[PDB]
DNA sequence: ATCTCCAAATATCCCTTGCGGATCGTAGAAAAAGTGTGTCAAACTGCGCTATCAAAGGGAAACTTCAACTGAATTCAGTTGAAGTTTCCCTTTGATAGCGCAGTTTGACACACTTTTTCTACGATCCGCAAGGGATATTTGGAGAT
DNA sequence: ATCTCCAAATATCCCTTGCGGATCGTAGAAAAAGTGTGTCAAACTGCGCTATCAAAGGGAAACTTCAACTGAATTCAGTTGAAGTTTCCCTTTGATAGCGCAGTTTGACACACTTTTTCTACGATCCGCAAGGGATATTTGGAGAT
């Protein structure tokens, strides 16, 4: 048995518009966090908190990103979001220049 | 003892009063305290940050409830403002009132 | 307490307090404590509200973020209060464009 | 570290967000804005960090450099 | 008689008004307007000249970045042309309701 | 006397020099009135917030400074009429 | 050495800059070199427009600054631009800019 | 009455810069809009860093965190060189 | 390929104003100088919490397999908006005069502040119990095949 | 439009843990009281905003003609998604090692405040004059036409 090409993909997104659950793996998204800072200041910890805070305001970030660029996407009786998309969402939002 | 572990201050208590208010056999999760708790501060400080200015640009020296409410005006959409204008010069009323 | 002689939940001397620590302005009137706690006594009574409902339509008894949430971008003007903020553990409302959807 | 953030963890991320259909390309350029992102932040994070004379970020100073970028964020001490 | 091609005009004319500052809506007509709507928030209101000045210096200025904008959202929909919902599209992702 | 309809003063070639300092070439027949609509909201939320400025000094005469004030609320600060 | 910009070395007025970072409401008391440090960072940003407008209304062949050389000045420059992302300077115009695919083909 | 204006020192730097380039009434009044409103952003939040930090003065060291946060790159660089070039010149001096 | 022609650019003269450079005289504000006072820098200290570690299983990320359906190219015709023409409305300009009201001025005081003792609300810390979590089964709302 | 067939939804029961009430104790709000100064009410005023008019003419409205753009229709290589197998690392759990944050104490010094002396900068005003900016004519780069 066989779902159609953007079956499972409707199903999941409202899965995920239900949820509140963070949705990049704890770890990775820690390492990446102390790289950058690292890239600032050396010999830097951070509260478990905060890190917390970074991952909570990056994932809304991206999220009403992909709501943006999704509208752009379909701007252009398309229904893939391609790069394109999200620089001319960024533009217009002056994110960009 | 001695050595005192400081001393946090939010209105969660403050909070908890108005939600028995409104829905009484409704309770609430510390997270989302957390999130009403930073919902007043916010808040807060749009306010008093406005009333600051409108006394500045005014050429006064004292934050009354006359900025608290065209702060109010200024900062709050249509309705909650019409609302929030009500239970302020209603309060004000009432406190004078007391004596 | 000033707050009983207002009518209030709120704590009016604390509102009081913070009004003349955070450097708003040389002198704070005797109002202005007053007007501003009914202020955001009034708002979290209108956030509560809705959010409680939202709750209950979720069934259940004890208000999260999520419930915050929707309280919050189900209603027009609440939205607009809170456009640039986000509510850690919210999450999104349910939105699906027309177009992705099968005919 | 930056391939931390996993083509499936984008996906739902792009879900969450309404997205039904991808581009390949896509997994790059958000990892790109992520990062823009994460640095700004953390830039001023730091730089609020080091005026407390401190050595540990906390989650107030994430909470006011979000702010500072127009970002308000409830739930972590606002 | 002699004819330009459509849009050899136009393009002139984005040289003609990229190349100045002057404001682009009648004055009267602007004025006019200003004083309507305050009308519908207060009687008995009037106006420096230079308050309705700086109305319509942000109002052009408004206005020319939202055609900049409408502008990328036609390109992108590969269209040269504007249409009501480029401005929709713009103004959805710039944050402006209502 | 009574004011009505004066969007209609915000006429199409005005528009349409608007669009053109904007870079547009081509114009469709249905943007004058999206603009006139725009331009309407636009203009009602800075003279509200200017106006409630007005009305808190006392004032019957809305000054540059109300306007000014206003347009920084809304995040569109203006260099050139004080502040 | 009387003056306090005298003494910092500075065109900008550190006595009134004081006197307004006193009566702004910003905080109880004004550290000594507060205002020093602060009218040297407004007199340097103000050197670094005035010189790009400068070349702008040089290289419009004129020899009285007018706003549209600061609108120039500003948007063609990365770092003023975005630190007057969201300014309005009145009568400046905006930049010549023509997206390719309107050009004549 | 007197209205204050940064038009005399606007003026002094002008002459530093392009010394044979005049300003038009209207250019000045854009630049005076300009210093009062970084003036503004600087001040402000200098303020809260103070508030942040339970501290009830705002020290040159406020006034250069500030500059960093609201200043672009290179232009933080150079405006807190100039600014702790003119407050090491300053105590220097008295 | 070469000519024709139109609007923007350049050239001419004249003249209005807004500027920059004086000189002025004059209110307010900076500095100089003295003194009263609270902020905060340092130094020493407890312990909360960040970092780290070691292991082990579970599930997630990666990689592979296929073909459905999407995006991008091509072609075309009817639609529609640009260019240019004509008619005359209404905006702009310049001056006028009446006066509504913005903004300055001045005495009287209610009202905020500041200091000190008394009353007490709200923060910290505690944990029994039920709201919610999680595990399993059964139902229901649809998708995809024929 | 009618039967097979998943995955999500709902039902149900047993476990886990954070709500939310209760105990106790202090930091801060309240009461009471002497103190001055910003605000307010009320008198007076002339900048400048509203209103009007009249004349000139720049520009808007309405119209015809048609070039070219939009978008409907068609085609299809290929890029994705769904699903299967394989490989890898994230999350949980249980502490132990100790960094460094933040509590406490304090006096030296730096900044506030207030009075007198000193001079900067604003308002009001003239002036050489190149900078413009406008009204009038001509030349020029290149779109469109022959
Ligand atoms: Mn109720
Ligand atoms: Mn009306
Ligand atoms: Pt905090
Ligand atoms: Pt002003
Ligand atoms: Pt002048
Ligand atoms: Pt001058
Ligand atoms: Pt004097
Ligand atoms: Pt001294
Ligand atoms: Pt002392
Ligand atoms: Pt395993
Ligand atoms: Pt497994
Ligand atoms: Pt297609
Ligand atoms: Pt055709
Ligand atoms: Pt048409
Ligand atoms: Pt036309
Ligand atoms: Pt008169
Ligand atoms: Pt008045
Ligand atoms: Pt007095
Ligand atoms: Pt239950
Ligand atoms: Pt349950
Ligand atoms: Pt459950
Ligand atoms: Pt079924
Ligand atoms: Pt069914
Ligand atoms: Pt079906
Ligand atoms: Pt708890
Ligand atoms: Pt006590
Ligand atoms: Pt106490
Ligand atoms: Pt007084
Ligand atoms: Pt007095
Ligand atoms: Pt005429
Ligand atoms: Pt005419
Ligand atoms: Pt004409
Ligand atoms: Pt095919
Ligand atoms: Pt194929
Ligand atoms: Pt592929
Ligand atoms: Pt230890
Ligand atoms: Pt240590
Ligand atoms: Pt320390
Ligand atoms: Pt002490
Ligand atoms: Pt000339
Ligand atoms: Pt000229
Ligand atoms: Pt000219
Ligand atoms: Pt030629
Ligand atoms: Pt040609």
């Amino acid at each position: 048995h066989r779902y159609r090409p953007g079956t499972v993909a409707l199903r999941e997104i409202r899965r995920y518009q239900k949820s509140t659950e963070l949705l990049i793996r704890k770890l990775p998204f820690q390492r990446l966090v102390r790289e950058i800072a690292q890239d600032f200041k050396t010999d830097l910890r951070f509260q478990s908190s905060a890190v917390m805070a970074l991952q909570e305001a990056s994932e809304a970030y991206l999220v009403a990103l992909f709501e943006d660029t999704n509208l752009c996407a379909i701007h252009a009786k398309r229904v893939t979001i391609m790069p394109k998309d999200i620089q001319l969402a960024r533009r217009i939002r002056g994110e960009r220049a | 003892k001695k050595r005192r572990k400081t001393r946090k201050e939010s209105y969660a208590i403050y909070v908890y009063k108005v939600l028995k208010q409104v829905h009484p056999d409704t309770g609430i999760s510390s997270k989302a305290m957390s999130i009403m708790n930073s919902f007043v501060n916010d808040v807060f400080e749009r306010i008093a940050g406005e009333a600051s200015r409108l006394a500045h640009y005014n050429k006064r020296s004292t934050i009354t409830s006359r900025e608290i409410q065209t702060a109010v005006r200024l900062l709050l959409p249509g309705e909650l403002a019409k609302h929030a204008v009500s239970e302020g010069t209603k309060a004000v009323t009432k406190y004078t009132s007391a004596k | 307490t000033r707050s009983s002689r207002a009518g209030l939940q709120f704590p009016v001397g604390r509102v009081h307090r913070l009004l003349r620590k955070g450097n708003y302005a040389e002198r704070v009137g005797a109002g202005a404590p007053v007007y501003l706690a009914a202020v955001l006594e009034y708002l979290t009574a209108e956030i509560l509200e809705l959010a409680g409902n939202a709750a209950r339509d979720n069934k259940k008894t004890r208000i999260i973020p999520r419930h915050l949430q929707l309280a919050v971008r189900n209603d027009e003007e609440l939205n607009k209060l809170l456009g640039r903020v986000t509510i850690a553990q919210g999450g999104v409302l349910p939105n699906i464009q027309s177009v992705l959807l099968p005919k | 570290n930056i391939q931390g953030i996993t083509k499936p963890a984008i996906r739902r991320l792009a879900r969450r967000g309404g997205v039904k259909r991808i581009s390949g390309l896509i997994y790059e350029e958000t990892r790109g804005v992520l990062k823009v992102f994460l640095e700004n932040v953390i830039r001023d994070a730091v730089t609020y960090t080091e005026h407390a004379k401190r050595k540990t970020v906390t989650a107030m100073d994430v909470v006011y450099a979000l702010k500072r970028q127009g970002r308000t964020l409830y739930g972590f001490g606002g």
